């Protein structure tokens, strides 16, 4: 139960903030950049909780 | 900016007598018209 529990907030809450965040959004020189800060971000805040 | 160029190692002077033979060429001047412009739009790929 826990590892599927984990496995799936982890993925809604990826989905969820990728779609907010960067849909719609213009595709920049840096995009690409951003994106990664952006999950490195988000992974680091995963690993801290 | 009366002419565009000239090319100088083409001018030619010929004397006989009084007969003053000259010979040249000149780029005329000139002031645009018209402007071709293709454009062309491409895909570029972008790692990280």
């Amino acid at each position: 139960m826990a590892v599927g529990e984990a496995n799936d907030f982890l993925v809604s809450e990826l989905k969820v903030q990728l779609e907010d965040q960067f849909i719609g959004t213009r595709t920049i020189n840096t995009s690409a950049s951003i994106i990664k800060d952006f999950i490195q971000s988000y992974l680091g805040r995963k690993k801290r909780d | 900016n009366e002419i565009q160029d000239f090319p100088a190692e083409d001018v030619q002077v010929i004397v006989e007598g009084n007969e003053a033979r000259i010979s040249m060429t000149v780029y005329p001047i000139r002031s645009f018209k018209k402007i071709s412009v293709s454009l062309v739009y491409k895909q570029q790929t972008l790692q990280a």
